[PDB]
């Protein structure tokens, strides 16, 4: 039972910092993932972070542009979206993955989905 | 009744039977129903973050190649026939080490039904991973799972279900762990995606509530008795320097040995547990009781009345502030 | 053959036995040979044999040197005698409330794995003489009081199965515990009383006796429970050690009381030491009388 | 060797509390079961409780109506029969099951049977 | 869909198949592609200078003897077929003790592809040597 | 190397106590057996006792009539022959069995045989 609230989206023309705040049984869900859904297209992996260790992974598209990390004190994960592009225009969602729930990349493996911030540039 | 007739019937079932091919190969997935009867949970290890389960693991599926007519019986066959049949490639994804019991024969059952339904039973002992959150230890609740999956068949070829739904798992009342009570068990079904495809998954989970009683006797009560022993110093004459420093040393060092001993029973976690918080509090009390004597020893020559007053104050304030400490601790964690 | 080990920590025991099964298979009946045929063990792989298992076993094996320790003897009417030499570690849930003055009931549960009572029935061959060698059992820490043989049917969701049970009553021998725990605790408690004969001005000496006896009694307690499973209840030996703890703790508090008053009230202080010399040994004797009557 | 005495049955039109008091070797018989036998019909499972842990199970018919629990101090188990019905009209028996004696549901697995309180509504 | 047709196709693949000979024996080397999916690192021991890893170890190669036509599917076959195929002789040079998990069956997968590509998967636990420099420990 | 001396036989018409005193390496021979040989008939098992534990066994004929026990202090075993019969007329022998020397019942498994007291009634 996990709750995720994300903020710091909005509209820009530039560096941005999306944040994702978790609460509840985060021990059972050691991984937080960032996905993004463009209008028409399928829901797409951006990156993921382990709460414990900060072990990070990125999609090729955002590799050496976006950076994810967290602070366990606040129970918060953040996507720092630097070097933005007009391809980076989608509803960005946050999600939690169970310990034995399969590969990082596949959104059906994730259980607890944030509301989803719309971002246009 | 005619054993030559049954032998003929069974020989015909296995003639041209290809063990390489799942039932309905190239067609809809074979549905495999799962039952478990729990025999025991033998051990739960914080050090290895695992538990040992013994169970009767039952799989049901239909193989139309094994359908037989003219016998109004279910055929229980000698276990060794399992080596001539297709069976599901079921495994336990979080197991560390598992075996099928082997005395006096492999602990395996095969029962055929006229429509080609196979009941396949195994008696298995598994040591399975359970990652534990020890921040509230030993006032902690753990969630230990058994993850059941198809090794090589995707959901195009195989589907799993809990046979009987929420009654598919029996024997949870048999579990007798001295240190734990089973609060709840749950059965889950889902598909899991990997790079090689989507696989059927069943999960059995337990909620295990640690019993405090062993810890009261082993750690909490000894720590409380050492802390009380430290207060004896406040009733001893302030001229008895050897006696009061001995009480101080022995209580401070005994509280260090209790701390270091305890963490040798647990995995090398980098965070503080609830019992560590209690022992650190007791340490501060016994250390301050010795510093109280150092303060009294330092002033009693020049200021014998102030020295006398500090001992008098300590006799009430140490027991009172230890009582407060205990009230706050046991409210926060219970 | 043996019961090698009994573990309170693992709640199990290890048994080695010769396990014999007799049945009739009319397919194996032979004529014109007035002998029972003992065949090389490897023929067992070409015969039907029962699917017998031990329901409370944790880990079992058939001995394998120099060959699989297995026998097959055929009889002219198709009777098969099938023998195995097995070592089994089997679960025995123990009630440790009276430990180490406890009696345990350890069983071996024998069942058909896959055949119901429609297909197979079990019986103890020879009835109450079906189990031999109970006199061979040599556990240093236990005596076998009794063994019993039971037969019943057990029902599961897959049907009714034949069951045989062999049970042992194991009475723990006290002697090891007298030497290891009880006598040391008694000697520490007696050591604590030496304080009452020492001058009340010897503060370092009397507080040292008090500390050393109190802390030694804590080390004995904590050590003991590391030999046992993490049970949440009090055992008989825990009750003894907790009583001894109260005695040695009160001997130190007696000195604290004497130290506190001997300046102002040297006669009252002297009287309390005199009283303690009789009352501690007397009340420890009473404690022991009540304890050993309740548990023996 | 276990003895079971049950009480708190009687006749009513309502909440009721049947009780079942055990004595002897209860360690060897960790499970207590409640059965009920209607006139003509077979003896039927109601529920069962472990002495140690209080692990509980119910028949579907009485699920979210009856509640069983115990106290190890008195060596007592109780069936609290709330939300009663005219189907709940039978001789209610208490019984003890051995550790290795098979499935909970099957009355032949149980060894030590109480007298049996008749209950009509 | 026709299981007799698939049985015929698979029987033909294994007829006169020599497990002793690698694919393209006497020709260019067989290229074996490796994937690993890490399940856990259970333990790291300074005393034994080793660690325990559990993984899904995947090998991909082409064996043209296993190429099949007239079936637009990848064939997942029961694990026991691995004993009738050539597979690579891959080992872990710094392992101390390794096993393939065996319950409820050998934790092994074989998937064939129409061009004769084999996907061979194993679930392995290995204790492997790790010499440690403890000067800063 | 074990020596066995038996006494307390004699002639009676009644309760009797035969005794059997052992000396030497009794550790290697943990079992003492009582046999009896009637004139003409084969040597016959009566009962046996373990030195350590006092684990006892009896032939059916003397079951709930004779009682064997020992005291390790004196290194002595005794057959207490109560409720005697005219069938109980034989040379009674005492014997020691090695640890791995086979079944209790078979006199050829026993190594160290007492003299043998004649008993008539
Ligand atoms: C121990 O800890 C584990 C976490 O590791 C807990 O496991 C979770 O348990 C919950 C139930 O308590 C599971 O939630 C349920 O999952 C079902 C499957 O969902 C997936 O698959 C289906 C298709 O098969 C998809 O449709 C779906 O989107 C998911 O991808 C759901 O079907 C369940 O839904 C039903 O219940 C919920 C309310 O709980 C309703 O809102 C729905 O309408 C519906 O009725 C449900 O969501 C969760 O999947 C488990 N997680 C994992 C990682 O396994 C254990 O519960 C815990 N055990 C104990 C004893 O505490
Ligand atoms: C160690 O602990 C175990 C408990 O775990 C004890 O096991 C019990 O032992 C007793 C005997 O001492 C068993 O009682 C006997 O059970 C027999 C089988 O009963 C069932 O099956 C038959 C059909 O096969 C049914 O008819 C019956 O209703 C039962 O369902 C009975 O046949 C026996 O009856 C005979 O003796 C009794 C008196 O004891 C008489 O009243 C009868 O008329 C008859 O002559 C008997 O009841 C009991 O089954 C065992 N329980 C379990 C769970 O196994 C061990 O005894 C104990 N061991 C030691 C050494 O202390
Ligand atoms: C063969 O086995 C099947 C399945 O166990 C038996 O059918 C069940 O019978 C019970 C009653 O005995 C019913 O409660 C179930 O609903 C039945 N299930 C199904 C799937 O039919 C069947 O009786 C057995 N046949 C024989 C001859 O014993
Ligand atoms: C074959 O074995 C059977 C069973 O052991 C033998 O028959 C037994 O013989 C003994 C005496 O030697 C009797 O006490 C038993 O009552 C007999 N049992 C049965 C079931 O008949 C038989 O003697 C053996 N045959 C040979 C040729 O040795
Ligand atoms: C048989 O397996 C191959 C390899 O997995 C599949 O081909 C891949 O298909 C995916 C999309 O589903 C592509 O992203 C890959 O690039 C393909 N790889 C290759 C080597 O072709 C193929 O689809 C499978 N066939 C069937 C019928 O399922
Ligand atoms: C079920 C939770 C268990 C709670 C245990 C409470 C123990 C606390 C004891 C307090 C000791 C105070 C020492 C006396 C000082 C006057
Ligand atoms: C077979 C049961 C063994 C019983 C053991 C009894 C030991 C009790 C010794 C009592 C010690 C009293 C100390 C002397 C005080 C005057
Ligand atoms: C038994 O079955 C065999 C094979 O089907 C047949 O030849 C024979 O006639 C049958 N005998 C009886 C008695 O049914
Ligand atoms: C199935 O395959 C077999 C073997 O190739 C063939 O004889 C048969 O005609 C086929 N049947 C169907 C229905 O395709
Ligand atoms: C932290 C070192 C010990 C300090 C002792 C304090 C004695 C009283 C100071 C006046
Ligand atoms: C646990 C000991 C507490 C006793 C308090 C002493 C107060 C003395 C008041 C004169
Ligand atoms: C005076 C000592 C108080 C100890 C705390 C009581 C236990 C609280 C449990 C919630
Ligand atoms: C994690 C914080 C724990 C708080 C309770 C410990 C006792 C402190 C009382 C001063
Ligand atoms: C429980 C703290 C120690 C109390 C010592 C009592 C000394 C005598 C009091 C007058
Ligand atoms: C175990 C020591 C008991 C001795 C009692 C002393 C009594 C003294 C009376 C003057
Ligand atoms: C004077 C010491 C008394 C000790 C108790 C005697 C043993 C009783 C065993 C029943
Ligand atoms: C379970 C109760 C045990 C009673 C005997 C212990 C000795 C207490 C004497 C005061
Ligand atoms: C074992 C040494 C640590 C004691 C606790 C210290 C708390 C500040
Ligand atoms: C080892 C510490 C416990 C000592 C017994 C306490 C009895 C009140
Ligand atoms: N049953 C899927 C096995 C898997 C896990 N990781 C990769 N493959
Ligand atoms: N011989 C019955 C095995 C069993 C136990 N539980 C379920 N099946
Ligand atoms: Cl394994
Ligand atoms: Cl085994
Ligand atoms: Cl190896």
């Amino acid at each position: 039972q996990v709750q995720l609230v994300e903020s710091g989206g909005g509209l820009v023309q530039g560096s941005l910092r999306l944040s994702c705040a978790a609460s509840g049984h985060t021990f059972n869900y050691p991984i937080m993932g960032w996905f993004r859904q463009a209008p028409g297209k399928e829901r797409e992996f951006v990156g993921a972070i382990s709460w414990s260790g900060g072990s990070t992974s990125y999609a090729d598209s955002v590799k050496d542009r976006f950076t994810i990390s967290r602070d366990n004190a606040k129970n918060t994960v953040y996507l720092e979206m630097n070097n933005l592009k007009p391809e980076d225009t989608a509803v960005y969602y946050c999600a939690a993955k169970g310990r034995y729930s399969g590969g990082l990349y596949y959104p059906t493996n994730y259980d607890y989905w944030g509301q989803g911030t719309q971002v246009t540039v | 009744g005619n054993m030559s007739f049954v032998k003929e019937t069974v020989d015909k079932l296995l003639k041209g039977y290809d063990i390489r091919l799942r039932p309905d190969f190239g067609g809809p997935p074979v549905c495999v129903g799962m039952n478990i009867d729990i025999a025991s949970i033998d051990m739960v290890s914080e050090v290895n973050m695992d538990y040992t389960l013994t169970m009767y693991f039952q799989q049901y599926w239909r193989d139309k190649r094994l359908a037989y007519s003219g016998i109004p019986l279910n055929l229980t066959l000698d276990n060794r026939v399992a080596d001539q049949l297709w069976v599901p490639d079921t495994y336990f994804l979080n197991d560390k080490k598992s075996f099928v019991h082997g005395v006096t024969v492999k602990n395996r059952m095969i029962r055929l039904h006229p429509d080609g339904t196979v009941l396949y039973g195994l008696r298995i002992t598994t040591t399975a991973a359970c990652m534990m959150d020890l921040r509230r230890y030993p006032l902690d609740e753990q969630n230990c799972t058994l993850e059941i999956e198809s090794y090589g068949y995707t959901t195009d070829d195989i589907e799993f279900y809990w046979r009987g739904g929420d009654k598919a798992v029996t024997g949870v009342e048999r579990i007798e762990l001295p240190q734990f009570s089973i609060v709840e068990h749950r059965l889950v079904s889902r598909n899991v995606v990997f790079a090689t495809g989507a696989y059927p998954r069943l999960s059995l989970s337990f909620r295990l509530k640690r019993n405090i009683g062993y810890f009261i006797l082993q750690t909490y009560m000894p720590s409380i008795l050492i802390t009380i022993l430290s207060w004896v110093s406040f009733w001893i004459n302030y001229d008895a320097s050897a006696a009061r420093v001995a009480l101080g040393i022995t209580t401070v060092l005994t509280m260090t040995t209790i701390n270091t001993h305890l963490r040798e029973t647990l995995p090398k976690i980098p965070y503080v547990t609830a019992i560590d918080m209690y022992l650190m509090g007791c340490f501060v009390f016994v250390f301050l009781a010795l510093l109280e004597y150092a303060f009294v020893n330092y002033i009693f020559f020049s200021q014998p009345a102030r020295a006398a007053a500090i001992d008098r104050w300590s006799r009430i304030v140490f027991p009172f502030t230890f009582s407060l400490f205990n009230l706050v601790y046991w409210l926060y964690y219970v």
